[PDB]
Parts: structure tokens; sequence; C-alpha cells
């Protein structure tokens, strides 16, 4: 036969397999990705990016998987789209592929200003600029998928220069032009968003295990969620890269019958792949929020430490030292006069409160508080090189020396600290438990000694 | 021989 060449040879099984997956995630993925839309309708700057991957996720299911089914996985010659169909049909696969990536790595980067930066993100960030993040990284990525218009194309293959049932969508340009696209498709559809993604997310991973029983179980699978969507990007995406840089960079001399039928199994295998990265991001990404277990399924340390050790109150009393405080240990003065208390405390919030707060301005407050006491530990010179060598339940510790006493007076436990910093957990503890602070305070101490010498929640049997 | 798809 003329084009018998062009015949690709597959298990009849392999093709049903494929054909019956690719539909599993296609309805999944397609109901999933709009349930999500419909859910974030009906609801600060993550939600526009949940959406936009929403979309993004979407279309690459809607428009890649429908003709990659009937013509790359069964019918493989002739490509019965024409010429114009296989330049649109690669420009629309690559712009949905760009989105997805730049989508999940600006939401990344979102969510990394938010957790480490929140100064600015207040300030130096609004639903406007969202919207203008948004829109740049839909025209890059249709402009990012321009070359596939120019180097796909329609191709007569056969071995007779010309007959119908030969003509084949395909790199219709030299390996030259072919193998430099495809590395660059590469390299910012996947490598790039790894570095980002990978880097960012254990960044806030780790910031956040630190600052986070039930109460705060939410921040908690958001830990396990944010590692396990670097995890969902390399497999789902990196089997997908090799293939289309296999492709290109095996030359015509290394080709035999053998790879030439191993790529077109690698190929079922990886584009399988790819597709469920759209039909899972919708339900990995949601997990952490609250509703989750509701809209999709109907439709078939420091935190914890210190809200034990300072407590929770609101209305204004008066510490261990005697000094007026509300909420979670917030020192409003050092005055006496309880009158001074009730105008710090409207100062501090902004309104008449006459000595009595809601939980959420209580809440509020706290954040500031912490923020400022691991800025004041990050800052300092004989309390960052300690705070940096601790693991997270250790870091929380010396946060919660810091928040009591402040930077300054933490900075006073000169050997303590050297004691920590090497390691020295019980030495550190018995040198601490002599101290004007055990004193004052010995149940409070004695479970952040206890924390220092363990590692562990021992003293913190009363987190909630 | 060599595949056309990708």
């Amino acid at each position: 036969g003329p084009n018998s060449d062009l015949d690709v040879n597959t298990d009849i099984y392999s093709k049903v397999l494929v054909t019956a997956i690719y539909l599993a995630l296609f309805v999944v993925g397609t109901v999933g990705n709009s349930v999500t839309l419909f859910t974030l309708a009906r609801k600060s700057t993550v939600h526009y990016h949940l959406g936009s991957l929403a979309l993004s996720d979407l279309l690459i299911l809607l428009l890649a998987m429908p003709v990659e089914l009937y013509n790359f996985i069964w019918v493989h010659h002739p490509w019965a789209f024409g010429d114009a169909g296989c330049r649109g049909y690669y420009f629309l696969r690559d712009a949905c592929t760009y989105a997805t990536a730049l989508n999940v790595a600006s939401l990344s980067v979102e969510r990394y200003l938010a957790i480490c930066h929140p100064f600015k993100a207040k300030t130096l960030m609004s639903r406007s600029r969202t919207k203008k993040f948004i829109s740049a990284i839909w025209l890059a990525s249709a402009l990012l998928a321009i070359p596939m218009l120019f180097t796909m194309g329609l191709q007569n293959r056969s071995a007779d220069g010309t007959h119908p049932g030969g003509l084949v969508c395909t790199p219709i340009v030299d390996t030259a032009t072919v193998k430099v696209v495809i590395q660059v498709n590469t390299f910012m559809s996947f490598l790039f968003p790894m570095l980002v993604i990978s880097i960012l997310n254990t960044v806030i991973a780790n910031k956040l295990t630190v600052m986070v029983p039930g109460r705060v179980q939410a921040l908690r699978h958001g830990v396990l969620v944010l590692r396990a969507v670097v995890i969902a990007f390399v497999v789902c995406w990196l089997p997908y890269h090799v293939r289309r840089l296999m492709f290109c960079y095996i030359s015509d001399e290394q080709w035999t019958t053998f790879l030439f039928d191993f790529y077109h199994y690698f190929y079922m295998l990886t584009n399988a792949l790819f597709y469920a990265s759209s039909a899972i991001n919708p339900i990995l990404y949601n997990l952490v929020s609250a509703n989750f277990r509701q809209v999709f399924l109907s439709t078939l340390n420091i935190f914890e430490m210190l809200r034990i050790d300072e407590g929770l109150r609101l209305k204004i009393y008066k510490d261990t030292e005697g000094y007026y405080t509300i909420g979670i240990g917030h020192l409003l003065t050092k005055s006496p006069s309880l009158n001074a208390a009730k105008s710090e405390l409207d100062k501090a919030i902004g309104r008449n409160t006459n000595g009595v707060i809601t939980k959420d301005e209580a809440e509020k407050l706290f954040n500031q508080d912490v923020d400022a006491a691991v800025r004041g530990i990050l800052r300092n010179a004989k309390l960052k090189p300690v705070y940096d060598s601790l693991d997270a339940v250790r870091r929380a510790a010396l946060i919660n020396m810091v928040f009591q006493m402040g930077e300054t007076g933490v900075a006073g436990f000169t050997n303590s600290l050297r004691m920590l910093n090497n390691k020295r957990w019980d030495e550190a503890a018995v040198n601490l438990a002599k101290s004007r602070w055990y004193n004052q305070t010995p149940n409070r101490a004695k479970r952040v000694i206890t924390t220092f010498r363990t590692g562990t929640w021992d003293a913190y049997g009363s987190g909630s | 021989r060599r595949p056309y798809i990708l």
C-alpha cells in the first residue's frame, strides 16, 4: 500500500482502554472545572486565579482531546482537518497548555506574597491588578503559541508523492527549527513553572507549618495540598515533554520499527496523564477551601501554642505582671490607668470598643503581633541563626518566647540560645528553667522548655 | 521511518 508505512501498530485493547480512560477524565474534568466556575462565581485574589485555571483546564479537554482521540489514537492518517485545522489545533493546544502552566505558576506566586509578604500584598495589590495580571497570561500564552501556526502543517508522506489517505499534520519544517521550537515549549511550559511551583510552594508550606487541633486542620491539609500540587504537576507533565523532545531528538537514522511502535504507546500513556492534570486540578486546588465536600461532591505551629499559653479573652484583663491586655496576649499598655488602655484599644482597631472586641478582631491583632515577632527574630543577629537551625516545632517555641518577652528580651538568653543552636536540648532546658522568666510563668515556660527538649507537642495536650 | 504525530 502507498500509505502502509504510516500505519501505527497498537493493540485494539490498548486503544479501547485509553479511550475509556480519556472519556472518564473528560467528564470528571469538564464537570469539575465547570462546577468549579459555577461555585467560584457565586462567592481574595486566589478566587480569580482558580477560575482562570479552571477555564484553561476546561479548554484543554474540549479543544485538545476530541481531535487527538479521532486523529492521533485511532485514525493516524489521513489528517481529516486540512492544513488550517492542523495549524489552528496545535496553536490552540499550545495556548491552553501555557495558560494552565502560567496560571498554576502565577497562583503559587500569588499565595507566596499573601503569606510571606503581607504588607505589600495589602497595599500593593487589588482586584484590578489581578485582572491586569490574568489578561497578561492569556495574552502571553497566545503569543507563545504562535510558532505552532507556522511550524505545523499538512503534508503528504505516502510513498507515492501524493495520495489522499497519507496526508498528515506534523512539523513541516527543518529539525534545526523544530528542535528549537520544542525546547522553548518545554522550558516555558514545564521547567520555568517547575522551578516556580516547586520552590515557592515548599517555601510557603514551611512558613505555613510554623504559623499553624480542630480549629486549624484546614490549614494543615492546605500544606499537604501545597506539596501534592508539585508532585501532581511533575508526574502528569514530565513524560509529556519527554515524548515531545524524543520526537525531534532521535534522528531518522536511529529510528526503528520497535522505537516507532514504542513511541505511539508512550503517546497513549503520556497524553492520558496530561489530561489527568486538567481533571484533578479543580479537585486538588479546591480541596483546602471550605465547601469542597459540599460543592463538587453535591453534584453526584505558633497559633495553637499561643492560643493555649496566652489564651483568648474579649474583655480587657491584667496579664501575669499586671498590665492591661486583650485577646491573644496583645498587651495594650504598661500604664496602670484603666482608661489609658481603653484609649489604646480603640486606637488599635479603630472604633469605640469600650474594652470589648470580637473574635475576628482578636485574631486580626494576633496575626499582626506574630508577624511582628517573626520579623523581630529574622532581623536580629542573636536570633536569626538560632531560628534558622530549628525545626518547625522548635521554631514555634522560639516565637512563643519572643511573643511573650520581645525580641531584645530573648536575646538575653545568650547561652541557652547557643545551646539550642548546637542541639544541646537537655542543657538548654536546665539553664532555661533557672530564669526569672521561668519564675514568673512556670507553667508556660515548662511547656515551652518541653517543646525545646523534645521537638514534639508533648506539652500541648490541651490544644484544640 | 519515524513518528509524524506530536
